[PDB]
């Protein structure tokens, strides 16, 4: 049994896409490549570690021999019927009374299995709110709705999974706390909730009104949506890299992090390109061999941006994530976020600003010039 | 009856293994071939920092 | 049908 | 790019024709009707039918082979059978009157007719393909058709072809066995064709394959769709280096010129490991080192005969599956440490090994058990000798008295062909006698 | 500046060819796709010697690739690092070599070699200073020792003041995967000898026991006996590419090793290998690495070497070490071992040092050996010859394609010639 | 644009008319109503060449219908498609020819041709720019080859400056349905050959031997002989219609394949046929259209090329395809034959390529032969004309009609020199 996966790779030289059938065995973790348009063999059945059949879903970017394959199409009607006809995506609201318990809540999807592709966290204006609330507008609390929806910031989230309908209803139960807690105390609201109308979260229940969300919230057209908030004083930069996003320990960094002190000013998901990595990393070049290998870990998946304010609450960020190897990190300062998170040097979960002249221009190219 | 007279083309099936439910012809028979240690961590290994 | 018997190029006429 | 072409000849060679090209579907996973199933895709670069079938620009597979027989009462049932749609309607050629068991009638009277057809399709086969490698002709020795035609039709492929292999598959008469009563006779006939013709040149028979299908696969009473599903893969494990790839792979060339020693030593043997049924493998385990003795044991021999009588004079082994060289190599040496496996002093390299990737597949409604490992065996030994003196004490009982000669001789054959025929046997048997003394 | 020349023939040269790429890139830090990823600067200040700088800053091997079956050709390209090779330089046939020796030097291989030396006269004329070649080859076939040793014989007239240098892989008595084997060995050993510099003698079967007993391995498949001969490939010639304590190119392991020309064939070793449970057990230093470096259990070949006298041997250290336990501790080896060594030569020895030890390991040394012991490998292989030969088995296949029974009687002398003068000087 | 105005005299030019206006029916997407229904625009862009616009998007055919007698007219406007053709076209006289020259030619023959050439010269000015003339008759018989030929005559007197292709039915041997069609034969070939710029012989054996070995059909009755020469009737002015990489009209296949003037016999053939069971199997491919191209089971003549030599050969193809496949498939066949070709002209190859093959079919390409093994047809109806006019026989019916046996003995000797010149020029 194998899977095939059509994927383009950018090729530096002619500037040219190029599309090649991948082959996955699973039962033994083997790959194999062919041309599309020579039909000739690429590479043959060679035993690959590194990928894995958790990490092939369309849109993916994976790695294979130094080259960045990105897959866009579904092989045969086989794959496409074992892969592709399961899967669902929707929508995650975490409301401001949740925004301390958001990474909590990021943890406990996490162990349900969503996978992360869009994340923001913005303050909905009143228009907004209107359009978001529009089901509800015969009124039967909706002046308290609308001033609880807006009188905080609230994360946005989107999340693919097998019944992802389903299992995001069922995961955030009843609506009124109470009855949550009374009913199955497991469920979100349930833990979470101190009252009905304070639900702490949210969820679509059908398709149209869950894709009607979605083009309200994050645009499929490329402008502008709600914006963010980045409060641009005081503030630094901190990255959650595309392995620790795709290992899933987001939710233990950001409680981390409030267990630490620091308040999160602002955090959202972006999907990176090699000129942009390559100009955040401008400072790095010629400072360090391993540059590329920065370069490389940064753009080959999607890194969850952080804006972290006011780095005073016991020690500064920097000396609060510590040093850069993990492995000094565990054997000098063990308290240190790269010591508990961190695998390689290259790959340690964590980027702090290391200068702190350069945190608020970290902040500009991220914050303002990317949205 | 099988067991003395079988039909043609048909293997002869004890009568005391007759009645027994049958699992062997689905599987893979034989002793698999163990995966050794590969020559490249044991010639040049992972470099260490 | 035509064809039955096979002789005199019953297989075109079975295809047919 | 490797191609090869099969031809079927006889009741017997079409029979067995009909039991290797459906396995050869299983292999490459194409349908009856000729097409891959539509849920699965294949990659761009496969080569693995490209032996055996010719693509079709409609998305089609056409077999390479070329069925051919006197009688339209065998053909027409794969006409009418399941495989209707696999095969060219224009290659399966048909006749009108069979040969009736008579030399005479196959090459001399009612042969000349169609072969002119005949070597046009090979022609036309040949012209679209890119590069040819080998012939795989099958037939039996015991009929008139399996003698009397393969004789004038291979002769004249090496007419048209000079320096191509020819390899033939041929059913043996077996010492104690025989349906025929001219059987002394066709198989004389056959063999004063086949030396200056061939280059290597494979025999089973019945007998031996009846008693191997009742003690291992415990068939009390085998026919023959149990006989022709294992003929059909050993072939198909000789040809899979030419489709697949390997740990060392062996061209039809490199074996033709490992395995014939002398240009009149050309009849090597045929022997395959493991046949077992499904409940005896579930309990004994299959290891390299034992799957390569079951060659050698002289019950497991698929042509009767006793290997401990003669020499062996070279032996080629031919893995498939899950084997490593390092199991090959020490269950090598413990063969030639034994006593009773007696190899020529003059041979003192005599193995040659070739180690596949693909394991073997057993085909749905069948009797082999499903394995990993398989091991097909192809030795040159002196102890056919014996196999074909027996054979001519047959044909000098028959021609003492003049017996069955006037039916052979009123079609157009010569009475005096038969002592030309009988000396080149007597020349045969002791080029084996001069073969085998040592020094 | 100093340049090397590859070529690969055969299937045996094939796969241990291709083998000795991923190993020198991983050391040179050059990716799959084509680009210099590494870490140190002192990997590329000498990359001509292998690769050659290309538009866009991607790198492609110096190789020529010849077979006559596309079917190895196809098993290269289509390999982890196979895709970074000249596809002008895959040069194949269409038939099958046969495994037949007056095949691949008499008619199959007799039209392909004008289209083979023609891309290496490309290769070998843009270079700037070129020092040698490097061959690989099996003795046992008739494709790897059909055209290999043309190919030698064909060069060698071109360009007569280099050293051209071949890898070969000898028949064993054991294994014995071909029939026909000492018919095809005894046939190139003639043309070796006469045009042939240098020449590295492998076995299969030693490469067996290292991997049963010293490394300890359940299944040595052929991913790991390419990967052993590959590393001494890459350690012979470390001084022409990296900065160190005291050079030596192959010429100077040219001057030092033969001191008469038709004995030139070294017994080769890599020494810092270990097993995997007893990593911790062993202590890395020079003079625990010198005793692995003369164990008869780490040769290449199977010729133990015990049972006759030591000409010349070499050794190229790797890494950061001194130069007094150097010459001290291999200096002691002489001195005790003073029977087995010559007594017509003194300073059987040559000790080489360089400073950069290979990919993750601290040290490494590799053996080269020139003793007299290597004539009993050629003795077998004669012995073979003479009880097949006095009955002309497997013979119709040689004289009917136009080579005749006058040059097997040569070449069976020829090879008594060769192992008469190591017993001479022994 | 450049019209072609068929003609259609006869009972077999009706025949061979009736399919030959299905078949670009198919072509070009027009129903037996008269509308259009199609997909693509490149039907409809080049439509004006055979089709004439009407109120309502109807298009008619511009073709005239002409026999002497009623019977067959019936037979016609009751087919499949009966109802497309203009009832203004159906000229009809009301008594028959009766396998008669004098008859159709002379008397019968002579009242009913001024009807039609108020037709013809009526459609012939409603064209843009009319582009030549195109007609289907037998020589074996009375209306076709009698009548036939007299149109030919007097339209070629009206306006010269045009190109006449003729699509004729030559006699066969053993297909003899007439008795006395050697007369016929004979007197239309001397009219035949000063008014026409190419000519196509079509023969029977030619058609009754290929749906036998290559279609393999049981029952092969008049309508599938039609549909291959109305295959061939649409594969010459395929480039006319539709775009391509290299175009070929009716006039550039006349310059080519005709170096004298009194060499314009060709000899046709089609390239795609294959028999119902090999539809699958073969593998549609440039050199498997042209190994079936030049061989002479499938040449539409009863005539073997190998008995003469070839003096100009054209290949219309039709597809998307490749040009160097093309190119080198019809230089290859030149260097084995040699010998089938004269030495005292180079290249004689023509190439035309289309875009559009036609409906179910991938790539198709048409055979046009000039050859000198022509004569072999002549000398035929030589002998058999001069072994009835040594005894005078069935005389009477013609002398009685008009005509003088002074035009028998001119009509031979007219016909002994084409067959005197096509033999010089092989040798
Ligand atoms: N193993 C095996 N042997 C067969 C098969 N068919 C026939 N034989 C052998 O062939 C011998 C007789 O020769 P046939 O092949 O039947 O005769 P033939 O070659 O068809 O010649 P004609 O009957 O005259 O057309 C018998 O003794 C059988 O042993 C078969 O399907 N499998
Ligand atoms: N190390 C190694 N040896 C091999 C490989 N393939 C074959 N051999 C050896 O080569 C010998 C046969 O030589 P062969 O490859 O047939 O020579 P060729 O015909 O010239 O390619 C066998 O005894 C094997 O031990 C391989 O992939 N790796
Ligand atoms: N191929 C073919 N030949 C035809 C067809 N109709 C008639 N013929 C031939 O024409 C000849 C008779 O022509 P005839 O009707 O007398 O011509 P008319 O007197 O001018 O109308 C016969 O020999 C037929 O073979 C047809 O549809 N196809
Ligand atoms: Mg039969």
């Amino acid at each position: 049994e194998r899977f095939v996966f059509i994927a383009e790779w950018y090729d530096p030289n002619a500037s040219l896409l190029r599309r090649y059938e991948l082959l996955f065995y699973p039962g033994d973790g083997s790959v194999e490549m062919h041309d599309v348009k020579n039909h000739r063999t690429f590479l043959k059945r060679t035993k690959y570690d590194n990928l894995h059949l958790e990490d092939l879903f369309i849109g993916n970017k994976v790695n294979v021999f130094s080259r960045q394959l990105v897959l866009i199409d579904y092989g045969d009607q086989y794959t496409a019927r074992q892969l592709g006809s399961r899967k669902e995506k929707t929508l995650a609201l975490i409301k401001p009374d949740a925004i301390s318990k958001a990474g909590e809540i990021i943890e406990i999807i996490n162990k349900a299995g969503f996978t992360i592709t869009k994340l923001k966290m913005m303050m909905l204006s009143r228009k907004e709110a209107l359009d978001f609330h529009v089901d509800h507008q015969s009124r039967p609390f909706f002046n308290e709705l609308i001033q609880f929806i807006t009188t905080g910031p609230i994360i946005a989230m989107e999340i693919l999974r097998d019944d992802a309908i389903c299992e995001w209803k069922r995961l955030l139960g009843p609506a009124n706390s109470g009855v949550a807690r009374t009913d199955a105390s497991e469920s979100i609201r349930a833990l979470f909730g101190t009252d009905g109308i304070r639900n702490a979260a949210h969820g679509p229940d059908s398709f149209a009104s869950a894709a009607r969300e979605m083009e309200l919230f994050f645009p499929s057209s490329g402008g502008c949506g709600p914006a963010n908030t980045a409060k641009f004083t005081n503030c630094t930069c901190c990255i959650v890299k595309p392995h620790a996003v795709s290992e899933g320990l987001l939710g233990k960094i950001l409680m981390a992090i409030r267990d630490a002190g620091f308040e999160i000013s602002a955090m959202q998901m972006f999907n990176m390109d090699r000129v942009n990595v390559e100009e955040f990393y401008e400072v790095y070049k010629g400072v360090v061999t391993e540059y590329h290998d920065m370069v490389t870990e940064m753009y080959s998946g999607p890194c969850v941006a952080m804006e972290i304010q006011q780095n005073n609450a016991t020690k500064t960020f920097r000396e609060f994530c510590g040093p850069a190897d993990p492995e000094i990190a565990r054997h000098l300062r063990p308290g240190t976020l790269r010591a508990i998170f961190g695998k390689t040097k290259i790959q340690n979960a964590v980027h702090c600003t290391d200068l702190p002249e350069d945190g608020l221009l970290e902040v500009q190219y991220f914050f303002k010039i990317l949205d | 009856f099988n067991f003395r007279y079988p039909p043609a083309g048909v293997e002869r099936v004890f009568y005391g293994r007759a009645n027994d439910p049958q699992i062997a012809p689905y599987l893979t028979h034989g002793i698999r071939s163990k995966i050794s240690v590969l020559a490249n961590t044991l010639i040049n290994p992972q470099p260490i920092t | 049908p035509r064809g039955q018997c096979l002789l005199y190029n019953w297989e075109e006429e079975r295809a047919t | 790019m490797r191609e090869c072409i099969s031809i079927h000849v006889g009741q017997a060679g079409v029979q067995i024709g009909n039991a290797c090209w459906e396995l050869y579907c299983l292999e490459h996973g194409i349908q009856p009707d000729g097409q891959m199933p539509s849920d699965k895709t294949i990659g761009g670069g496969d080569d693995s039918f490209n032996t055996f079938f010719s693509e079709t620009g409609a998305g089609k597979h056409v077999p390479r082979a070329v069925f051919v027989d006197l009688e339209p009462t065998v053909i027409d049932e794969v006409r009418t059978g399941t495989y209707r749609q696999l095969f060219h309607p224009e290659q399966l050629i048909t006749g009108k009157e069979d040969a009736a068991n008579n030399y005479a009638r196959g090459h001399y009277t009612i042969g000349k007719e169609i072969i002119d057809l005949v070597l046009d399709r090979i022609r036309k086969l040949a012209d679209q393909c890119t590069g040819l490698q080998g012939f795989l002709v099958f037939h039996s020795f015991g009929g008139g058709t399996g003698s009397g035609f393969t004789s004038l039709l291979m002769e004249r492929l090496s007419v048209d072809y000079g320096k191509k292999s020819k390899l033939e598959f041929s059913i043996y008469p077996a010492p104690q066995v025989s349906t025929a009563v001219v059987e002394p006779y066709n198989s004389i006939l056959t063999t004063h064709t086949t030396l200056e013709h061939s280059d290597c040149a494979f025999m089973v028979d019945n007998e031996a394959i009846y008693d191997i299908c009742r003690r291992n696969l415990d068939i009390e009473r085998p026919t023959y769709t149990n006989l022709n599903r294992l003929i059909g893969q050993i072939v198909s494990s000789i040809t899979a280096s030419l489709r697949f790839d390997g740990a060392l792979n062996v061209d039809l060339t490199e074996f033709q010129t490992n395995l014939v020693p002398y240009p009149r030593i050309h009849f090597p043997l045929a022997t395959y490991a493991p046949v077992i049924s499904a409940e005896k493998a579930y309990h004994e385990q299959l290891s390299v080192a034992e799957i390569t003795n079951a060659c050698f044991e002289p019950a497991n021999q698929m042509v009767k005969c006793d290997p401990r009588h003669g020499k062996y004079m070279a032996c080629c082994l031919l893995y498939r599956g899950d084997v490593v060289p390092k199991d090959v190599n020490a269950a090598i040496a413990t063969i030639k440490t034994k006593r009773t496996i007696q190899f020529v002093d003059w041979c003192p390299t005599g193995f040659k090994v070739g180690i596949n990737y693909q394991p073997p597949t057993v085909v749905p409604g069948g009797d082999l058990a499903k394995v990993q490992r398989a091991v097909c065996m192809l030795s040159n030994t002196t102890a056919i000798a014996e196999a074909w003196a027996r054979l001519d004490h047959k044909f000098d009982l028959m021609y003492a008295k003049r017996a069955f000669v006037h039916w052979y001789v009123g079609e157009g054959m010569e009475e005096g062909e038969f002592s030309e025929a009988r000396e080149d046997m007597a020349a045969l048997e002791k080029d084996y006698e001069e073969v085998g003394v040592d020094s | 500046m100093r340049e090397i020349v590859h070529l690969q023939a055969g299937q045996c040269g094939n796969q241990i060819g291709a083998k000795f790429w991923e190993v020198i890139s991983d050391e040179h830090g050059i990716d799959p796709t084509g680009t210099y990823h590494g870490d140190s600067d002192l990997q590329l200040e000498r990359i001509n010697v292998y690769y050659n700088e290309a538009t866009g800053g991607k790198y492609v091997p110096r190789a020529v690739l010849v077979d006559l079956e596309p079917g190895t050709m196809d098993s290269v390209r289509s390999g982890p690092f196979g895709q970074i090779f000249r596809p002008d330089n895959f040069v194949f046939g269409q038939s099958g070599a046969g495994n037949n020796w007056a095949k691949g030097h008499y008619t199959e291989g007799a039209e392909l070699v004008d289209s083979v030396l023609d891309v290496v006269r490309k290769e070998a004329e843009s270079c700037d200073c070129l020092q040698g070649f490097q061959l690989t080859h099996s003795l046992g076939g008739g494709t790897g020792s059909g055209m290999g040793t043309l190919l030698i014989s064909k060069i060698r007239e071109e360009y007569p003041d280099r050293i051209m240098n071949t890898f070969s892989v000898v028949p064993s008595p054991k294994v014995s995967d071909t029939v026909v084997e000492p018919y095809n060995a005894t046939l190139s050993v003639h043309q070796l000898v006469e045009n042939t510099d240098e020449t590295y003698c492998i076995d299969n079967e030693a490469l067996y026991d290292i991997c049963f007993r010293t490394l300890k391995l359940t299944t040595p498949t052929y991913g790991d006996l390419n990967h052993l001969v590959s590393a001494t490939m890459s350690g012979v010639t470390t001084c022409l590419r990296f900065p160190g304590q005291l050079n030596a190119d192959l010429r100077k392991l040219a001057v030092n090793m033969v001191p008469f020309p038709r004995l030139h064939f070294f017994m080769p070793g890599f020494a810092p290998l270990t097993s995997r449970g007893s990593q911790q057990y062993r202590a890395l230093t020079v003079p625990e690495l010198t005793q692995q470096m003369f164990d008869a259990k780490n040769m290449m070949a199977a010729c133990d070497p015990r049972h006759g006298r030591y000409l010349t041997v070499a050794a190229v250290f790797r890494g950061r070490m001194s130069m007094k336990e150097v010459d001290e501790q291999m200096l002691n080896v002489q001195n005790k071992n003073s029977s087995y060594f010559v007594e017509w030569i003194p300073n059987n020895v040559k000790t080489a040092v360089c400073d950069i030890p290979p990919r993750g390991l601290k040290m490494s040394a590799t053996f080269i050996g020139n003793s007299t012991a290597i004539q009993e490998l050629f003795k077998r292989i004669s012995e073979q010859f003479t009880a097949m030969f006095r009955r002309k088995a497997f013979l119709h296949w040689y004289t009917g394609e136009g080579m005749d029974e006058m040059e097997f009687t040569e070449a069976e002398s020829n090879m008594n010639d060769l192992v008469s003068e190591y017993q001479q000087y022994q």
